[PDB]
């Protein structure tokens, strides 16, 4: 089905709860995965969510 | 009707075809210029397209206003008639006509000089009419008769007709809305 | 031209004579391989050849069972046959006292003749073909499985085996090309031997109706 | 090949045809007993010299050759002057001085009804049919058959457009019923005078409407037609269900048969209709939803346009003869399908007309565009057609600058201000066919004339609830649209007072942890419909 | 079928004669292979192959 | 499989041309056995394939060729005493076509279904030209009939066998042996196979009704089996051969190709109540009663 | 080409009633006497000449030069070409090859 | 036979160009001429004669009413003079208007500002 | 009946009918389509071939030639209509041996 | 069509080589790869599209047709023939589509949905006629298959 | 009806055929194993072979063509004028209208349109006289019915079972009550001895309504009485999904 959109949502959400924020997933925009992963490693979690 | 036919495909002679056609259709009898067969060359039937009315012989080009007038001045300097159509209403107000805000018209003006025609480098044209400039361009080209005439009603019962000439070109005159906006911003 | 015409003549003669061989009439092996140059030797070029008479053939007989049973082949010349020509054929027939003859038309014939072809006589039967058909022998084509007509005894045996009544058999149309080729009337039965995709074989039967 | 026009005005809806069944042309209309060769209509029409008809159609040799056959039948028939032609088409009149005037009247007022004429100066209608024929003959040159799906040719109607016809019918019927009873009473019932106020039947209007709205059937004897299923019960499953419904579009085709046509997606929809949101199943493609940023126009005055157009040099049509049309340098000028004159140097006309619009003299929604294959300029003013706003670009620099956005954010000015100052303008499907649009600033080149305000506004209101839609495969987005409506959630702050046939709620809902900007525009997160797992 | 919200019917034959036919002829055990060409149709599906 | 058919693309023999019907529409086409179809295709062999002898011309002898370009120009000849039509011939161009046509053949081709103009009305002044003389037919006709005599170059009615056209590339990959073919888009098997210089005995058609009329039933039912199997396999679905053998037998056991439709089914079966349950419920019943038909229940 | 009468503007017709043919009107006595020849027709119409000489027709058109195939190059296909539609449009070339069990015919 | 083209002709003016000067004149009207085909109708009429509480008025829209209206107007006849006649040059003298070459026109006082909304009145 | 507010009942569509002719299960699709849906009993007079009532044929005024049967209701309904359209289905019956 | 054939050839080999390259770089034990190899779910084409490069969007077996006059979207110049102006998508789902690509992708996807909806009736009808004629035939003890009569 | 009426000699009610052909087709009918399809084909064959004849050999009686003159209206063409020599019979028929020609002038323009109209009464009293030996050649089995009964004069009202109380009542009921109502109208109306014209016009509407009872699809209904609403005739409840 190639719903990569769900795989990103699950990571942006995780990195968003931990620091009290809402992330945006707007069409043709939204939070880039290159920033979200560097947010997670700050909180002691692995930078790809596994 | 024949059925046994052996065709041929070997190369033939072009001048032979020309000679055959010559013999078939070039045996002219035009020497039969008898009275009832005479044709006045100025009375021919005519091609559909007016510009190419030369279907049998005895045996338009691009233009621009600056060109037209300057040939009408340099190459020729005789008189000519032109038909031009002006904007709905002119810059003037109705002169002491007592007016509904009626548009002024040439029918309501006096005689004499009324303005100047200005030709600019690169062939741009403007009609200097009072305080405003109106752009001018040639109109749709014509190929049919347009005769200018004067209708003299000499009496209530009868009058007189005289042809004055024919019209060869048309001109279109328009306000320059861009210029008016530039002068008075909105 | 006159070489394509002779080619057509050669081919149609080949086919007609092959057909007569297949119906089981007298024919000589040395004719079977009559080559186109052999035809040119026996018959000259088109302008010298009289179509309506050069190719007529009646030597064929039903030697298989009756050497005294003869038949005719005719090659009319006019594009459409008329009543007079078929009457000429039928009176020639009466002079030779024969019951069967073949007809070939280059293009066709009058509908009046078409109507007549059903009612010459019960004892006189005339079969019509078109030049553009016999120019190929349909029996030689790959999509046509081998048809073999069989006698009354064989059909008796067959429908005794399966307990059939003859009307329960599948049908072959009376006017079908192959049936008309073999010249089989109503009520005859034909065996078909289909070529299997493999070395095996399948048999089926059809009733002429 | 053939051509037809569904000539329609305020009074009646009609149509006409042409046919090429053998090579000559003929006019087909319902009230004419048999098709008439075109040249016969032209001679009856008031122009009889064949030379002039050929001038009307064209001068180029092959078009004239292909028209040729279409006048041999004429010269076979003993039909040489106008009067004979009116007699001929009089004999051919169909009915549900008859031989002379009645047939003239029908032609004058029943054929090509939408183009007008007053004093039997039918030159105008001659040109119109001459254009119409010139299309068919030239159309055989290349198989560029018209695509009826192109949205430049689609109009939309609303509550007002519909209610108007219904009320006008009822009001006319109210007068007519008051009429015939008024006629019946006074002459016979009583010598002393009566008064109508004793017969103001009140129930007739009220009933006429409410049963029409409730039943959704709009029978009208005026047009001998009926429209079904024009209203639906508002759906209240969830907040987004009602909001979604209030932007839906229906279609006239009504599932009559499979044609593999309008169900597909054509680029004409760009920015006007949502790509992702369509009903799944048998209705797929017949039902559509408006994009997020769109406008539907309304009727205009039409006055100052025709006046202004006449000033910009367009000549009157009837002052010139047929031979002019074939020249390669003259363009025609239309107005809502009507012919308005002839012009040369069109690009000046278009450029000035756009500029006057930007200055605010002509209404904002009036559109002007060019067709180069037919060399016609189409000016359009009728309402019901869609529009989008774009930022204007000149010489590779946008009109709007950070200062303006600062002003707007602080609050000095408002959207409408950007319109007078010629910073943004409304484009229309037929007009955005002409310009070049830039998608982002860094893609601007020498020629871009407009710039998108925000590309994410391409999607609709239901489809804007997906996060990261541009990372999924397309069918997935279409499925979510239809299931977002069925979710269970909140409805509105008065939901505890509603008594309604069926209502689903959720106990402890929550707002999304990953949210789109369309979610904030429609206030979705004030009425959420889910829970984070 | 796919367990995405599907539905299925069910009938209970009412005659001893109909029980015998349903079991002998229509049973799954007797129908492991499709009659179109004889290939198997009842076999392992995803997440058993992995 | 019929419902499973997805109507896949790139079925164009790898050449993106020859838009033959395929998929469920082709299946309907075969089952219905309607005597008229779209895009019929015939194939043939002659003797040998490639380079420099005896083959390619045959192509130009049966496929499409207007009169047209064989005249470089068509020009008027009016002259005070009379006028007539002229047609030029480009013999040199013909030779490059090497169609066997010449002036005399064109002469013979005219006078077929053309206003009964006699051979004396037509004249040939040279191998490069042909001319025809106008005549008044008096049936709404006069000397000016010239316009209705404008019936010579592209389209009125013509010599040759009509209903044929062209065909295009279809290459092969297996170079281990040399193998090629001639295709034809037409609707006359009898004629094409009957042409001189073609190995007729291996021609076929994809129109079942066409083959029946020309080679008997057995050729017909073999065509049906071939075409079903070719369609299914092309779309990648596998079916046993014993299912298609039985379908073809049932369709062709009564002596004719009976289509599986209302007309054919009425011709196959006999019960009135069975027919009434399928289609045409009104007429079958009323007609049954009139005939007093007694029906078993089997 | 077409003509209209200068006097009345209708189409001319061609007829003969005297020693010399004439271009005449049908409503007014204007006429022109044709003494010369005019050279442009209406391009008449007759359908596709396909099987004029179908099949292995006469051998007079044999020729020497021929092309060759890129793949196999077996000894039997000599050249031929054909035309499109009418007097004023181009002519086409096809290279068709045919032994058995294939589909070749190159454009 | 003549045919009318437009009702108002105000915005049309004839012109005569000359070296160093150009003279205008308002047009009184424009008309189109076509050959008259009434004679076939006359022939038809001759052949045919040889062979052998009122409802709401609608006469305003009927053609023969216009004919009757146009018949009220009497005919006037006119003496023709061709271009070959010197009378034509005699008449042509009237196109030139006398006066000083350089004159400041009293009219056309309106400035470009006034002219813009003058020709474009408020909607 | 068919509804869900009304008590329901599912359908053996024409596709299911054909699947059971796929298996050749002759007694199952007699049971499903007749025994469980609309079984019915009627009286037919063998002498005149058309149905009567209560073992008495009003057409013949006799009871010596009546015999009962079991036939689906919808087929009995069909015989009523046809006999009303003046197309009579005179049915002839015999012992079951 | 010569040009189209050449452009389609080039724009297909671009995706193939990008598809091969990613798969060779793809470490074993990767999940989509495990599913693809064992045949439980997916295929190699899916993996290439999710990572490397979405293909050439095609409608009815051809590049995107002209929808406006001489172009597919106003965002491109007249008479252009370059890849992007006719439906090519150089963006893998991981890196997201740009607005015009997303539109062409939706345009290509919709055909499948309409197709599936349409196919409901035609094949049902074919099956109804076909079975209604064939139902009686039954194999016998005599090995013949015989019609009802 | 039109098929059978095209066969019969209008003078003697016989089939028109040669005795040899009668014997031949009798023997054809005696062929065993007659099939429905063969019945149809034979009907076509006999119709084709019979239509050629125009004289009844049994009594020398001439017969003309039979053709539908109007919707549910039939006409025979015995008294037809021909381009060939005028038949004495048609001249005798033509010359007999002098009285009406004198009374009314519009008779003269259309005296050539006088043919034999077919009404239920005349067909019924014709069919009744067909002889027994002929029927099976007409392919309708004499055990199934007789032509005389093909034209109807009575109807059954179906039981209340096949038309429940609440449809208020079924449309078949409302149709039937209308038929009887209109029937009662005719009988009282004719007894009331009014002008002929209505008596027959009233009968045509009854004919159409009786037709409309069986089936409700007929498209030939003129404008000013076409049903404004759709209705369930018999075939509508047999046919349909
Ligand atoms: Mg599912
Ligand atoms: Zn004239
Ligand atoms: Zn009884
Ligand atoms: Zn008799």
């Amino acid at each position: 089905r190639m719903t990569v959109g769900k795989l990103i949502e699950l990571l942006a959400g995780k990195a968003g709860v931990l620091d009290g924020r809402f992330h945006y997933g707007t069409a043709f925009g939204g939070s880039k995965v290159k920033d979200v992963c560097e947010d997670l490693v700050r909180h002691g979690y692995n930078y790809l969510g596994k | 009707r024949p059925e046994v036919i052996q065709s041929h495909s070997i190369f033939e002679q072009g001048p032979a075809e020309m000679m055959k056609k010559k013999g078939n259709w070039d045996k002219t009898v035009d020497v039969s210029d008898m009275g009832p067969s005479h044709i006045i060359n100025i009375k021919k039937e005519k091609r559909e397209t007016d510009e190419e009315t030369k279907q049998i012989l005895r045996m338009l080009p691009k233009d621009v206003s600056v060109a037209e007038l300057l040939r009408e001045l340099s190459l020729t300097k005789e008189e000519e008639l032109l038909f031009l159509q002006l904007p709905d209403t002119l810059p003037g107000q109705p002169p002491t006509q007592d007016i509904a805000e009626n548009a002024c018209t040439l029918a309501d003006l006096t005689e004499g000089q009324v303005g100047k025609l200005l030709i600019r480098k690169s062939g741009r044209v403007q009609l200097l009419l009072g305080k405003v400039t109106l752009d001018v361009t040639m109109g749709t080209a014509c190929s049919f008769l347009q005769e200018l005439v004067s209708v003299g009603l000499g009496d209530s019962r009868t009058g007189e007709m005289t042809v004055l000439g024919h019209v060869k070109h048309k001109l279109v005159c328009s306000p320059d809305f861009e210029s008016l906006l530039d002068h008075k911003h909105r | 031209d006159d070489e394509e015409e002779t080619y057509r003549l050669w081919k149609i003669r080949k086919t007609i004579m092959q057909l007569c061989h297949d119906r089981g009439y007298l024919v000589t092996q040395d004719e079977l391989d009559q080559t186109l140059e052999e035809f040119k030797a026996q018959s000259g070029d088109k302008p010298s050849e009289g179509r309506p008479r050069r190719t007529d053939l009646t030597v064929l007989v039903a030697h298989n069972d009756d050497p005294t049973d003869q038949m005719f082949v005719f090659f009319p010349e006019e594009p459409k046959v008329g009543i007079k020509t078929i009457k000429v054929y039928c009176q020639r027939m009466q002079e030779e006292n024969i019951t069967r003859a073949l007809i070939v038309v280059q293009q066709g014939m009058t509908p009046s003749a078409k109507q007549s072809l059903v009612d010459m006589a019960p004892k006189y039967i005339l079969e019509q073909f078109l030049q553009q058909e016999l120019l190929i022998n349909i029996t030689e084509h790959e999509l046509v499985p081998e048809h073999v007509v069989m006698t009354k005894e064989e059909v008796t045996e067959l429908l005794a085996r399966y307990k059939l009544r003859e009307n329960q058999l599948p049908r072959i149309q009376a006017g079908d090309p192959v049936a008309r080729y073999f010249g089989i009337k109503r009520g005859q039965v034909v065996k078909i031997i289909r070529p299997s995709e493999t070395a095996g074989r399948y048999i089926t039967y059809r009733l002429v109706q | 090949v053939g051509a037809s026009v569904t000539s329609s005005t305020h009074e009646k809806k009609s149509r006409t045809n042409m046919a090429v069944k053998q090579g000559r042309f003929y006019l087909r209309h319902n009230t004419l007993s048999e098709d008439i060769p075109i040249v016969i209509i032209f001679k009856a029409m008031g122009v009889e010299s064949d030379q002039e008809i050929v001038q009307m159609i064209g001068t180029e040799e092959h078009v004239m050759a292909a028209f040729g056959p279409s006048l041999e039948e004429c010269q076979k028939a003993q039909i040489f002057t106008q009067m004979q032609a009116l007699k001929y088409i009089g004999n051919k009149v169909r009915r549900q001085k008859t031989k002379i005037e009645e047939a003239r009247e029908l032609l004058a007022s029943t054929i090509l009804t939408h183009v007008p004429v007053k004093e039997f100066n039918f030159r105008a209608k001659c040109i119109y049919t001459a254009v119409m024929v010139r299309r068919v003959i030239l159309a055989q040159g290349d198989n560029k058959v018209d695509d009826r799906d192109y949205y430049g040719n689609k109009r939309l109607e609303l509550a007002g457009q519909l209610l108007s016809l219904l009320f006008e019918d009822l009001f006319k019927k109210f007068n007519s019923e008051m009429k015939k009873i008024a006629d019946q009473v006074i002459p016979k019932q009583r010598a002393a005078q009566f008064d109508v106020v004793k017969h103001m039947r009140q129930d007739q209007i009220t009933n006429g409407m409410v049963n029409a709205i409730s039943t959704g059937n709009w029978s009208l004897k005026r047009f001998k037609m009926d429209r079904q299923g024009v209203t639906q019960v508002l759906s209240r499953l969830s907040y987004i269900s009602a909001l979604g419904m209030m932007t839906r579009i229906s279609s006239q085709f009504e599932k009559t048969r499979k044609v593999s046509g309008p169900r597909s997606l054509q680029p004409s929809q760009w920015g006007m209709l949502c790509p992702s949101d369509t009903p799944e199943g048998e209705a797929c493609g017949l039902v559509k939803n408006l994009a997020l940023m769109t406008h539907i126009t309304t009727d205009m005055e039409d006055g100052p346009i025709v006046k202004l157009a006449s000033n910009l040099g367009v000549e009157d049509v009837n002052l010139l003869c047929g031979e002019e049309l074939s020249y390669p340098n003259v363009f025609l000028v239309f107005l809502n399908g009507n012919i308005l004159g002839v012009i040369r140097d069109h690009k000046k006309l278009v450029n000035t007309f756009r500029l006057m619009r930007r200055a605010g003299y002509i209404n904002e929604f009036v559109s002007i565009s060019t067709n180069l294959t037919d060399r016609c300029v189409y000016i359009s003013s009728d309402g019901g057609r869609l529009c989008r706003p774009y930022i204007i670009v000149k010489k590779q620099k946008p009109a709007v600058t950070n200062k303006h956005m600062e002003e707007l954010a602080q609050g000095y000015r408002n959207f409408e201000d950007f319109l007078h100052e010629s910073l943004v303008e409304y484009l229309d499907v037929n007009e955005e066919n002409d310009c070049n649009i830039a998608l982002y600033e860094h893609t601007i080149n020498k020629d871009t004339t407009h710039l998108e305000i925000e590309p994410f506004t391409l999607l609709g209101v239901c489809a804007g609830l997906i996060p990261y839609p541009h990372h999924n495969q397309s069918p997935r987005n279409t499925y979510q649209c239809a299931m977002g409506k069925q979710a269970m959630g909140t409805i509105g702050y008065n939901q505890r007072n509603r008594i309604d046939t069926l209502m689903y709620l959720l106990a402890y809902p929550q707002k999304p942890m990953v949210k789109t900007k369309t979610i904030e525009l429609i206030e979705f997160e004030k009425l959420p419909a889910g829970q984070n797992a | 079928a796919d367990f995405d919200g599907d539905e299925m019917n069910l009938h209970l034959p009412q005659t001893e004669e109909a029980k015998a036919e349903a079991l002998v002829l229509m049973g799954t055990k007797a129908n492991l292979v499709t009659p179109r060409n004889g290939e198997p149709l009842i076999a392992a599906i995803q997440d058993f192959l992995t | 499989p019929g419902t499973q058919m997805t109507l896949k693309t790139f079925h164009f023999a790898g050449v993106a041309s020859m838009n033959i019907t395929l998929g469920v529409p082709r299946i309907k086409e075969i089952i219905n056995a309607s005597k008229a179809i779209s895009t019929p295709i015939i194939t043939a062999q002659l003797d040998k394939d490639d380079d420099a002898d005896y083959a390619r011309l045959v192509k130009g002898r049966i496929e499409k060729t207007l009169l047209g370009e064989i005249s470089e120009y068509i020009e008027e000849v009016f002259l005070p005493d009379d006028c007539f039509i002229l047609v030029k011939l480009s013999l040199e161009r013909i030779r490059l076509l090497r169609l066997e046509v010449n002036a005399e053949t064109v002469r013979y081709s005219i006078c077929t279904s053309k206003l009964r103009v006699k051979p004396g009305d037509v004249a040939v002044h040279g191998e490069a030209v042909v001319c025809v003389t106008p005549r008044e037919n008096s049936k709404s006709s006069m000397y000016y009939v010239l316009q209705f005599l404008k019936e010579d170059l592209p389209k009125v009615v013509v010599q040759g066998i009509p209903e044929v056209s062209r065909a295009v590339i279809h290459i092969d990959e297996q170079s281990g042996k040399e193998k090629y073919k001639l295709l034809v888009e037409g609707d006359n098997l009898r004629a094409v196979m009957a042409t001189h210089g073609v190995k007729g005995t291996r021609t076929t058609s994809n129109n079942t009704y066409e083959v029946e009329k020309t080679l008997g039933i057995e050729a017909a039912r073999t065509t049906i089996i071939n075409e079903i199997q070719y369609t299914m396999v092309n779309h990648g679905m596998s079916i046993d051969r014993r299912h298609v053998m039985l379908l073809s037998d049932l369709m062709t056991y009564k002596g004719e190709v009976l289509g599986i439709t209302r007309f054919g089914l009425a011709k196959m079966k006999e019960s009135v109540l069975m027919l009434a349950s399928f289609e045409k419920t009104a007429d079958h019943l009323f007609d049954a009663a009139y005939f007093g038909q007694k029906d078993s229940v089997c | 080409m077409l003509l209209f009468c200068p006097g009345c503007g209708n189409g001319l017709i061609v007829e003969e009633g005297q020693r010399c043919h004439r271009f005449s009107c049908n409503t007014c006595p204007y006429v022109h006497n044709i003494t010369r020849k005019v050279t442009n027709r209406k391009y008449p119409k007759l359908k596709e000449v396909d099987d004029v000489l179908g099949g292995a027709a006469a051998w007079e058109n044999v020729d020497s030069t021929a092309e060759s195939c890129p793949k196999c190059e077996h000894p039997r296909a000599y050249f031929m070409q054909l035309q499109t539609r009418s007097a004023d449009e181009p002519m086409t070339t096809f290279y068709k090859c045919c032994n058995a069990q294939c589909g070749h015919r190159w454009r | 036979c003549s045919s009318q083209t437009t009702s108002n002709t105000s915005r049309y003016a004839a012109a005569l160009y000359r070296q160093g000067e150009l003279h205008l004149t308002p047009l009184h009207g424009i008309l189109q001429l076509r050959p008259s085909f009434s004679y076939l109708d006359k022939a038809d009429a001759k052949h045919r004669e040889r062979e052998a509480e009122q409802a709401r008025q609608r006469r305003v829209q009927s053609y023969e009413f216009l004919q009757k209206k146009h018949a009220e107007e009497p005919w006037v006849h006119l003496h023709y003079y061709g271009l070959r006649d010197s009378r034509s040059e005699h008449e042509r003298q009237y196109l030139l208007c006398p006066g000083s070459s350089g004159v400041e026109n009293t009219e056309l006082v309106k400035s470009p500002s006034e002219y813009l909304m003058m020709l474009m009145p408020p909607s | 009946t068919e509804g869900r507010s009304r008590d329901g009942g599912l359908r053996l569509g024409e596709m299911e009918r054909d699947c059971l002719i796929g298996y050749g299960a002759s007694m199952l699709l007699l049971e499903r389509l007749m025994i469980s849906s609309d079984a019915f009993e009627v009286d037919v007079c063998g002498q005149c071939g058309l149905l009567g009532y209560s073992g008495w044929c009003h057409y013949c005024k006799s009871s010596c030639h009546v015999s009962s049967l079991r036939i689906p209701y919808a087929c009995k309904l069909l015989f009523q209509e046809l006999q009303s359209m003046n197309i009579i289905p005179r049915l002839k019956l015999s012992k079951y041996n | 069509e010569t040009l189209e054939a050449l452009i389609l050839k080039e724009l297909s080999v671009i995706r193939d080589h990008a598809g091969s390259a990613c798969l060779r770089e793809l470490d074993k034990s990767n999940s989509p790869l495990t599913m693809a190899l064992c045949g439980s779910k997916g295929s190699f084409i899916n993996i290439s599209q999710m990572i490397a490069c979405v293909g050439q969007q095609a409608i009815s077996g051809s590049r995107v047709p002209d929808g406006f006059e001489n172009r597919s979207l106003p965002h491109f110049e007249k008479h252009s023939k370059l890849p992007a102006a006719k439906g090519f998508v150089a963006n893998s789902f991981y890196s997201g589509l740009t607005p015009t690509e997303f539109f062409f992708h939706t345009m290509a996807g919709r055909e499948g949905l309409v197709d599936t909806a349409v196919k409901t009736a035609e094949t049902g009808y074919m099956q109804r006629r076909l079975v209604k004629s064939l139902e009686d035939l039954c194999s016998q003890y005599d090995l013949t298959v015989r019609s009802s009569t | 009806v039109i098929g059978i009426l095209q066969m019969i000699c209008k003078t003697c009610c016989h089939i028109m055929l040669s005795q040899e052909e009668k014997k031949q087709f009798l023997d054809y009918l005696k062929r065993p194993g007659l099939t429905y399809l063969q019945k149809r084909g034979l009907k076509k064959k006999i119709s084709d072979k019979c239509r050629k004849k125009n004289i009844c050999h049994h009594c020398g009686a001439f017969n003309g063509t039979v053709k539908k003159c109007g919707l549910l209206k039939i006409i025979h063409e015995k008294y037809k004028t021909n381009k060939k020599v005028v038949d004495p019979i048609v001249s005798n028929f033509l010359q007999s209208f002098e009285t009406a020609i004198e009374h009314n002038k519009e008779v003269e323009p259309l005296l050539g349109r006088a043919q034999e109209n077919l009404n239920p009464l005349v067909v019924l009293n014709l069919f009744k006289r067909i002889p027994a030996e002929d029927v099976p050649l007409l392919l309708m089995n004499p055990e199934a019915g007789k032509p005389s009964d093909l034209i109807l004069t009575r109807l059954l009202v179906p039981p209340l079972c096949i038309r429940p109380s609440v449809v208020n009542e079924d449309d078949l009921t409302m149709k039937l009550t209308e038929i009887i109502f209109l029937n009662d109208v005719i009988k009282k109306h004719r007894i009331s001895g009014a002008k002929t014209q209505m008596i027959m016009e009233d009968w045509d509407f009854l004919q159409l309504q009786c037709a409309l009872y069986i089936n409700s699809e007929l498209s030939g209904i003129p404008l000013n009485m076409a049903p404004k609403k759709w209705t369930r005739g018999f075939v509508q409840r047999l046919k349909g999904k």
